[PDB]
Parts: structure tokens; C-alpha cells; sequence
């Protein structure tokens, strides 16, 4: 009717420009020289032009994706490549990542990764090492980690939450009813909630953060129940954004949420007690994460 | 001989007919194309006139005329196979064909090696 029968036309508030400029190529040159990947490119994010560049006279940032550009999972919404046998870990990537961020001069940095279920620790030590190299070169730098669930491995989560990060992010993606339709079955809502809950008990001073995508077929009752379950898990920050089909072979958009409806969900986040609720059609987990953190948590 | 516009559109001429499409850099940015809004045959376009649009699964871009002229043909294969412009942007994935009311406008377009520096600098 609205998806799997037809296609919804792209609304005008989701159209962005082709990435361009000097800041965009500077970041690209750095990543290729150091053999680094970003979630911006591999997930085909429409915000690349805004985050990575500007007019050439702005504060360029990008979310580096660790442990390669090939994931062990096949989330129906994610355009990151999938393979059963990903390439082995580049031990220099935690060290080269700190070089790229030192080059960009970022005060706030977001790191993420593909899932590496082939790794005994899910690659937690590889992630925590990158955070350590950052804090070694800049102790005052703020680093946010969008980590996998590690299949609920409590020792893997501890390794990351002890690396010294400031924000521990892990996305629930959708409402509990749609977990099996949207995510790789190795993830579920209770497991994702256990990750965010455990990182707080490993380091009570870190900020927990999660993101939800709308437009995958959920209803408002399921959304509010999800947000309510997140506050009871003591999650500090929340992100809501429009799901957008990245590849013709990925899920079709079930509904395009109006901009006004995202402004409503921002109010609900404030009513429930989240320290901030980044809400909007093009909002993603890492979108202007530095601004949202500094304007709401140091305020 | 392929010239480019600032909005990532290319054009090639043969027998006084210009074939217009989008560059490889643009289709990669746009993604899997789904619908191509193309003008009716016989439309008279001025240079930089907006003559159509492309919609991909996760993006949409407008199509601006590289030349002044009259539209002579549209790529009919885009109705059944719009993915041609992604993996054949310079050959089978062309969009329209038009005349050249002012062939001197080709000097206002950058060459293929000037356009690679344009997207990389
Ligand atoms: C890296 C983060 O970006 C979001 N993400 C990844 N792909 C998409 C997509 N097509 N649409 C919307 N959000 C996406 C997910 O929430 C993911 O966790
Ligand atoms: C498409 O919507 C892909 C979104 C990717 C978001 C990344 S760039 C930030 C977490
Ligand atoms: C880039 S996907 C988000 C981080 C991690 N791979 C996860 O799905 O949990
Ligand atoms: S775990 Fe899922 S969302 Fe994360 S990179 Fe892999 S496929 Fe994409
Ligand atoms: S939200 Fe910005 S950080 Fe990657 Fe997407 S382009």
C-alpha cells in the first residue's frame, strides 16, 4: 500500500546537495591516505555535504567507521557491505584514526564501526584502543562511540566504556515489534537496552545515547513506549530521524514523517526527561552530535 | 569530446546533436535512480534552464540544461530500467538529446580534465 506494494516519492525536505568543496576533499584525501572508512560514505548518508564540508569555510567533521567497510551482519536498512569472512583487523587503524582527527583539529569526535561477530571480543579492544590513542594525544578531546551490541558480551562492553570515552552510543534502531524485520536477528531490543544499561554501571560518568528510525511501519504508541522504556534504562540522550531507503535492494520507506511530527517527538523527549532529544527528518545518530552535547550538557 | 557543467552534467555533440547526461561523480552521490522526469520532445530549452529531475532511493537532484536548443529525443529505456544512469552514465544511461541553437556555448563548459579538478579541488 505504502511500501512492498508501491513506492513513496521523496518529500522535498529530504533533498540535499551533491557533496562538494575543499573541506569535503580534504577529509577524503586524509581517509584514503590513512586507509580509513566512514559510516557517512558506506551508509550513503545524505548529510555528507553538510557535515564533511560547508562552503569551504566551516568546521568539517566525519564519523570514522572502524574495523573495515564490510560487516558480518545484514541489517535490512543498512547499505554497509556484508560478508561472512571480513578481512582481518588493521592494527594501525586505531593509531591512524588519531592522526586524522589531530589533522582535522576536532574538539568532538564520533567513532563507529561495522560489527565483527567473527572476532572473539567483537572488536571491542580495537575500538577502545582508538579511544586511548585519541585521549593520549588530546586528553580534553570529547569522543563519542557508536558501538555494536557485541551480542551482549559484558566484557566487550566494559572494554569500550573504560577506554575513556565521554558518550557511549548504541542504537535501538526501531520499536521492539519491528526488531526482527529491520535489524540483523543477532540484535534485539532487550540486548541493545542491556548494552546501554551496562555501560553506565561500568562508568557512571559517561553519557548514554541511542537513536531510533521512524518510517519503518511503527505507530506512535510503539514509539512512545520505546522512548519510555529508554528513560527507565537511564538513557540520557535520544535521536529520532527519518528512515530513507539507501539502496533499491533495501527496505522501502513505509511512511514519511512530517517535520512537525519530529518537533512533537522532541517535546516528548523533554517531557520524559532526556538531557537532549535530537529530532528531525535528516537527523542521524552522529548529526551535529558535538553541538547537541555542548549546548545541552555543558549549557 | 565530452564537456561538463558546474552542476555535474555532461554533453557530447555529433552531427549537430547534443547528448546530455550526468557525470559518474554525480550518479555515485545520488545512488540507485528510480524515476527520471524528462521533458517532452520538442521542448525549447535555454542554457541553464531546468529541464527535468532525477529521483533516487535516498536522494533527488534537478537537471539543468547545458545548452540552448530544442529537445529531440528522450531515453525511453529509463522507464523500465532507470538504473542505467547509475552504471552507464556516459553511454546507455544518457537522458536526453537536443539541438544546438548556439554552438559557441560549448566554450563556456569545462573540459573533462578541468571537471576532474573541479570536483577534487
Ligand atoms: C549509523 C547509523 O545511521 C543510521 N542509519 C544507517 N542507515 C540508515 C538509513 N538508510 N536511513 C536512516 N538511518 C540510517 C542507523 O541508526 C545507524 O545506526
Ligand atoms: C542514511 O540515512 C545513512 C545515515 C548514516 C548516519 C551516519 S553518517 C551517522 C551515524
Ligand atoms: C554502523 S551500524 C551502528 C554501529 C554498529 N555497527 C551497530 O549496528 O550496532
Ligand atoms: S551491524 Fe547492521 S547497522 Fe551496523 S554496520 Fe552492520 S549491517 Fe549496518
Ligand atoms: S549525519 Fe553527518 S556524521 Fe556522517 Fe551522516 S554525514
Amino acid at each position: 500500500k505504502r511500501q512492498k506494494g508501491e513506492r513513496l516519492r521523496l518529500p522535498p525536505w529530504l533533498k540535499t546537495e551533491i557533496p562538494m568543496g575543499k573541506n569535503y576533499n580534504k577529509l577524503k584525501n586524509t581517509l584514503r591516505n590513512l586507509n580509513l572508512h566512514t559510516v557517512c560514505e558506506e551508509a550513503r548518508c545524505p548529510n555528507i555535504g553538510e557535515c564533511w564540508g560547508g562552503g569551504e569555510y566551516a568546521t568539517a567533521t566525519a564519523t570514522i567507521m572502524l574495523m573495515g567497510d564490510t560487516c558480518t551482519r545484514g541489517c535490512r536498512f543498512c547499505s554497509v557491505k556484508t560478508a561472512r569472512n571480513p578481512p582481518p583487523l588493521d592494527a594501525s587503524e586505531p593509531y591512524n584514526t588519531a592522526k586524522a582527527i589531530a589533522e582535522w583539529g576536532l574538539d568532538y569526535v564520533v567513532l563507529t564501526s561495522v560489527d565483527r561477530d567473527d572476532m572473539p571480543d567483537g572488536g571491542a579492544e580495537h575500538i577502545a584502543k582508538t579511544v586511548s590513542y585519541l585521549k593520549e594525544r588530546n586528553p580534553k578531546i570529547l569522543v563519542e562511540c557508536l558501538t555494536p551490541d557485541f551480542r551482549g558480551d559484558l566484557k566487550a562492553i566494559e572494554k569500550v566504556a573504560l577506554s575513556g570515552l565521554d558518550v557511549y552510543a548504541h542504537n535501538v534502531e526501531t520499536v521492539p515489534e519491528l526488531q526482527s524485520k529491520v535489524r540483523d536477528p543477532r540484535a534485539n531490543f532487550d540486548q541493545s537496552l542491556r548494552v546501554l544499561k551496562h555501560a553506565k554501571k561500568v562508568q557512571p560518568d559517561v553519557i548514554s545515547k541511542t537513536s531510533i528510525m521512524l518510517g519503518l511501519g511503527e505507530n506512535d504508541e510503539q514509539v512512545y513506549a520505546t522512548m519510555k522504556a529508554l528513560r527507565e534504562a537511564d538513557v540520557d540522550c535520544l535521536t529520532l530521524g527519518q528512515y530513507m531507503q539507501p539502496t533499491r535492494r533495501h527496505l522501502k520507506v513505509e511512511e514519511y514523517i512530517t517535520p512537525e511530527k519530529f518537533k512533537y517527538w522532541e517535546k516528548v523527549g523533554n517531557e520524559l526527561g532526556f538531557h537532549y532529544t535530537a529530532s528531525g527528518p535528516l537527523v542521524r545518530s552522529s548529526y551535529k552530535a558535538g553541538e547537541f552535547f555542548l549546548k545541552n550538557l555543558v549549557a | 569530446v565530452r564537456k561538463f557543467t558546474e552542476k555535474h552534467e555532461w554533453v557530447t555533440t555529433e552531427n549537430g546533436i547534443g547528448t546530455v547526461g550526468i557525470s559518474n561523480f554525480a550518479q555515485e552521490a545520488l545512488g540507485d535512480v528510480v524515476y527520471c522526469s524528462l521533458p517532452e520532445v520538442g521542448t525549447k530549452l535555454n542554457k541553464q534552464d531546468e529541464f527535468g529531475a532525477l529521483e533516487s532511493v535516498k536522494a533527488a537532484s534537478e537537471l539543468y540544461s547545458p545548452l540552448s536548443g530544442e529537445v529531440t529525443e528522450i531515453n525511453e529505456a529509463l522507464a523500465e530500467n532507470p538504473g542505467l544512469v547509475n552504471k552507464s552514465c556516459y553511454e546507455d544511461g544518457w537522458l536526453i538529446k537536443m539541438t544546438l541553437s548556439n554552438p559557441s556555448e560549448l566554450d563556456e563548459l569545462m573540459s573533462e580534465e578541468a571537471y576532474e579538478k573541479y570536483i577534487k579541488s
